[PDB]
RNA sequence: UGCCUGGCGGCCGUAGCGCGGUGGUCCCACCUGACCCCAUGCCGAACUCAGAAGUGAAACGCCGUAGCGCCGAUGGUAGUGUGGGGUCUCCCCAUGCGAGAGUAGGGAACUGCCAGGCAU
RNA sequence: UCCUCCUAAAGAGUAACGGAGGAGCACGAAGGUUGGCUAAUCCUGGUCGGACAUCAGGAGGUUAGUGCAAUGGCAUAAGCC
RNA sequence: CCGACUUACCAACCCGAUGCAAACUGCGAAUACCGGAGAAUGUUAUCACGGGAGACACACGGCGGGUGCUAACGUCCGUC
C-alpha cells in the first residue's frame, strides 16, 4: 500500500483543495480515467480500485497509477477531549482537483478498456470520465 | 644537470620529428618530481614518522614536509591534523640530478628488476611508480636501517596524452619492461 | 588560477576601500618589461595623470625599463606631473602586488618628489 | 481541406473571453511571420469537430478574416481542464 | 634553498665495476663503488632464461633418442 | 581620423559556456638566470630580483559558429481588491489589477577616459 | 526563563495542553591587524594501503566550512594559514 | 586465485517524460504598509500636557487559518 518511504516530517496542516488540476493529460497509455469531482483519495482506495481493473483485463496490457497518497491524515482515539496535542497519524491521502488523470492504460481494446475503468471507478470516491490520448 | 642538456641537444629534436610538433614550446617537458612515504604509522610511534623523514632527506637532499591528516577516518584511528606521511617535491637543478641517480644506479637495484610498467600512467602524461624497499639508494646505509620502507615517485610533465609522455621518458632510456 | 585573476582577487579589497573612502588613488601596473603609473580621479574612471616606461621620453633616459631604477624614473616623473596639476595628496593603490622591489622604489621615489601618502 | 471562419475581437481579457464562452463562441490568435498578431474568435462546435481529425493538427488550414483569408497551422491549443471543450487555440501563420 | 636546514649535499665520483666511471651528487662523501649499473645491468639480455621453460618435446625426444 | 594592444571604469548572462580559425614590429604571456633584494611549514611552483635567445605551444585578445545557458512578446489561463449571487468543503456575475510556465522570436554584448604601436 | 523555524494572511506584531529543535557556554586565542590562500565529492596512476590515510593529475564549482540548534548571511570572504 | 553464464528479483548516479510540499524557491501578483506632491471636502476630524474615569468574562456573521471528523450554536488567532 502506498505510502512515502520516508518523510521530511511527521504531521501536516490540514490545508485547503482550491484549484484545479494539472496533468489533465494521458501521457503513457492510450486511455485513462479522469478526475471529475473533488476530493481525497486514501491509499485503501486507490489499492482498491487497481485491483478491480487488474483484474478484468486479467493483467494483461500495462497500468500507470498516476496519483500517489504523500498527505499524513491523523486521529484521535474514541473517548478523548479536546486537546493535548495533535493526534496520531492514521493514513495517507492525495488530493484531487477536478481534471487530475488518475490512471492510465494501454494494450488492450478500448471497448475493454471502458469496462475496466467502469469497475475501478465504482471503488473511487470522485466521479470520473474516460479520456483518450490526443493528438496534440 | 647533466640530463637536462641531453634534453636540450637530443630528446627535443628528436620529438620534435616524430611527432611533427610546429613549435619547440609544445614539446613535453619534465615540471617536477615529488617523493611519497606515507607513514602510517606515524599514529602509533612518533621517532618512526622522523626516521622515515630522514630517509626522505638522504634520498632527496632536502628536508621533507610532513602532510597532516586531511580529515578524520575512523576506518584508520586517525584524527584530522595527524602527521601521516611525509613529501618532497623536487624543482630545477636536482630535479634532473634525482631523475639521472634513480636511471642510472637505483631502479638497477631493485630486485628481479625485469623495467617498469609501460601502462603506469594517468591518462594525462604523469608517471607513477612505487619502490618497496629502501636499499636502492646507495645513499641508506644498509648496516643502520631500523625498518623496511618504500616510497613513491611521481613524474609530473607537461605532455597532453600517455604516447607523448611514453616517448618523453622512453628517450632518456628509462627502463620500460 | 591564472596569476591575472588571482592578483585581482588580492586587489579588490583595498580598491573597494579606496573606492568608498572616496580618495585620489595612484594606480601602479607592473610588467616584466615595463611599469605603469596611474592617478585615478574619485570617480574611477577618468586619468588625471599617466606616466609609464612605454614613455620614449622616459625610456630614452635608460639601460632597461624592467627594473628597479625605471620604477625610480617613473616614480619621479608621476609625481611631478601630479603637482603640475596641484594633484598634492594621493592614496597608493598597490594593485595587488607586494609593496616590494620595483614597486617600493615608485611609491618612495613619488614621496621624495613631494607626494603626500 | 480545413476551412474557417473568424471573427475580429472587439475586446479582450477575463471578463471578454468568458462572454464568449457562454455565447457559444471562443478567442483564438494568429501570430508569426511579420505582422503583428491577430485576434480572432471562432465558432465552437464547428472547430470542436474540425480538430477532432488527425489532419487537423498536421495540415495546412486557412482561416477566412472579415474578407481576407490566411494560410496557418495550429500551434497550440488549450482544452477545458475536464469537459470536451476548447479554451484557445493558437495559430501560426504558414 | 633554505640556508640552514637541508643535510649535506655534494658531488662524488662513482665506479662500476664494469668500467663504467660517473659522477654524480649525494648526501654522502664516500666513492660509489658499485656491482651493476644501468649500462651493464643484464636486463636487455638476461629474458632469455624463462623462455628456455616453454619447452617440452626437445626435453622427452632425449628419453625418446635413448 | 581609422586599426590593434594595455590599464582604470560604466554594466552585470542578448554580456556566460562549448566548437572551429587566428596574432608576436610594438604590447602581453610563456620564457633565461638567481650568488644578490626577497621567498618556500620542503622546492625560485608561488612571491621577488637581474634580463631578452626562443615561442605564440599554453594562456589571453580577435573572428566565425545557435549544441547549451540567457532574453522574450501577443493572446489565453491562474490568482485577486470592491459590490452582488449560488447548488456555499467550493464557485459564479459587474468592474479594476493580472501572473508563472510555455509559444513566435531575439541572441556569439555595448560603451567612457588615459597611454602606446601601425596607417593617415 | 531565554534562542531559531513554521502557524503568521509578501511592513511590524499576532493565540492554542499547535508542529519541530536548542541554551543555562567556550576562547589571551577561537580577539586586533598585515600578508597569503580557496571547498565537498568522484574518476584515473602509484610501496605496505584495504570501500576509506599520504602523493600526482583531472572533473566539479561551494553541493564544503562557520567552537555548539535553526534561520539569514559569507569569495572583497565572515572559511583556511 | 583471478572469474564465466543466468535471473523466479532489487537496482544508486546520469538522461527523457509526470506529479506533490506549513517548516522547498533559479519565479511571483492583487491588496496592505512607509514616504512625497496636488485639488476638493471634513464643526481640528491630528498631536502634547493636565483633571475624572470605566473596562481587562465578550457573542455571532463574512473572509484568511491552526485544532477537531474542512463535526459542533466547539475551540484558538488575524481583519471587517
Ligand atoms: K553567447
Ligand atoms: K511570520
Ligand atoms: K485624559
Ligand atoms: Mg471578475
Ligand atoms: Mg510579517
Ligand atoms: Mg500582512
Ligand atoms: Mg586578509
Ligand atoms: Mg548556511
Ligand atoms: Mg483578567
Ligand atoms: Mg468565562
Ligand atoms: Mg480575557
Ligand atoms: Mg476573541
Ligand atoms: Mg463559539
Ligand atoms: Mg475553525
Ligand atoms: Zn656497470
Amino acid at each position: 500500500m502506498l505510502q512515502p518511504k520516508r518523510t521530511k516530517f511527521r504531521k501536516m496542516h490540514k490545508g485547503r483543495n482550491r484549484g484545479l488540476a494539472q496533468g489533465t493529460d494521458v501521457s503513457f497509455g492510450s486511455f485513462g480515467l479522469k478526475a471529475v469531482g473533488r476530493g481525497r483519495l486514501t491509499a485503501r482506495q486507490i489499492e482498491a480500485a487497481r485491483r478491480a481493473m487488474t483484474r478484468a483485463v486479467k493483467r494483461q496490457g500495462k497500468i500507470w497509477i498516476r496519483v500517489f497518497p504523500d498527505k499524513p491524515i491523523t486521529e484521535k482515539p474514541l473517548a478523548v477531549r479536546m486537546g493535548k496535542g495533535k493526534g496520531n497519524v492514521e493514513y495517507w491521502v492525495a488530493l484531487i482537483q477536478p481534471g487530475k488523470v488518475l490512471y492510465e492504460m494501454d494494450g488492450v481494446p478500448e471497448e475493454l478498456a471502458r469496462e475496466a475503468f467502469k469497475l475501478a471507478a465504482a471503488k473511487l470516491p470522485i466521479k470520473t470520465t474516460f479520456v483518450t490520448k490526443t493528438v496534440m | 644537470a647533466k640530463l637536462h642538456d641531453y634534453y636540450k641537444d637530443e630528446v627535443v629534436k628528436k620529438l620534435m620529428t616524430e611527432f611533427n610538433y610546429n613549435s619547440v614550446m609544445q614539446v613535453p617537458r619534465v615540471e617536477k618530481i615529488t617523493l611519497n612515504m606515507g607513514v602510517g604509522e606515524a599514529i602509533a610511534d612518533k621517532k618512526l614518522l622522523d626516521n622515515a623523514a630522514a630517509d626522505l632527506a638522504a634520498i632527496s637532499g632536502q628536508k621533507p614536509l610532513i602532510t597532516k591528516a586531511r580529515k578524520s577516518v575512523a576506518g584508520f584511528k586517525i584524527r584530522q591534523g595527524y602527521p601521516i606521511g611525509c613529501k618532497v617535491t623536487l624543482r630545477g637543478e636536482r630535479m634532473w640530478e634525482f631523475f639521472e641517480r634513480l636511471i642510472t644506479i637505483a631502479v638497477p637495484r631493485i630486485r628481479d628488476f625485469r623495467g617498469l610498467s609501460a601502462k603506469s600512467f594517468d591518462g594525462r602524461g604523469n608517471y607513477s611508480m612505487g619502490v618497496r624497499e629502501q636499499i636502492i639508494f646507495p645513499e641508506i646505509d644498509y648496516d643502520k636501517v631500523d625498518r623496511v620502507r618504500g616510497l613513491d615517485i611521481t613524474i609530473t610533465t607537461t605532455a597532453k596524452s600517455d604516447e607523448e609522455g611514453r616517448a618523453l621518458l622512453a628517450a632518456f632510456d628509462f627502463p620500460f619492461r | 588560477m591564472d596569476k591575472k585573476s588571482a592578483r585581482i582577487r588580492r586587489a579588490t579589497r583595498a580598491r573597494r576601500k579606496l573606492q568608498e573612502l572616496g580618495a585620489t588613488r595612484l594606480v601602479v601596473h607592473r610588467t616584466p618589461r615595463h611599469i605603469y603609473a596611474q592617478v585615478i580621479a574619485p570617480n574611477g574612471s577618468e586619468v588625471l595623470v599617466a606616466a609609464s616606461t612605454v614613455e620614449k621620453a622616459i625610456a630614452e633616459q635608460l639601460k632597461y625599463t624592467g627594473n628597479k631604477d625605471a620604477a625610480a624614473a617613473v616614480g619621479k616623473a608621476v609625481a611631478e606631473r601630479a603637482l603640475e596639476k596641484g594633484i598634492k595628496d594621493v592614496s597608493f593603490d598597490r594593485s595587488g602586488f607586494q609593496y616590494h622591489g620595483r614597486v617600493q622604489a615608485l611609491a618612495d621615489a613619488a614621496r621624495e618628489a613631494g607626494l603626500q601618502f | 481541406m480545413f476551412t474557417i471562419n473568424a471573427e475580429v475581437r472587439k475586446e479582450q481579457g477575463k471578463g471578454a473571453s468568458r462572454r464568449l464562452r457562454a455565447a457559444n463562441k471562443f478567442p483564438a490568435i494568429i501570430y508569426g511571420g511579420k505582422e503583428a498578431p491577430l485576434a480572432i474568435e471562432l465558432d465552437h462546435d464547428k472547430v470542436m469537430n474540425m480538430q477532432a481529425k488527425a489532419e487537423f493538427y498536421s495540415e495546412v488550414l486557412t482561416i477566412v478574416v472579415d474578407g481576407k483569408e490566411i494560410k496557418v497551422k495550429a500551434q497550440d491549443v488549450q482544452r477545458h481542464p475536464y469537459k470536451p471543450k476548447l479554451q484557445h487555440i493558437d495559430f501560426v501563420r504558414a | 634553498m633554505k640556508k640552514d636546514i637541508h643535510p649535506k649535499y655534494e658531488e662524488i665520483t662513482a665506479s662500476c665495476s664494469c668500467g663504467n666511471v660517473m659522477k654524480i651528487r649525494s648526501t654522502v662523501g664516500h666513492d660509489l663503488n658499485l656491482d651493476v649499473c644501468s649500462k651493464c645491468h643484464p636486463f636487455f639480455t638476461g629474458k632469455q632464461r624463462d623462455v628456455a621453460t616453454g619447452g617440452r618435446v626437445d626435453r622427452f625426444n632425449k628419453r625418446f633418442n635413448i
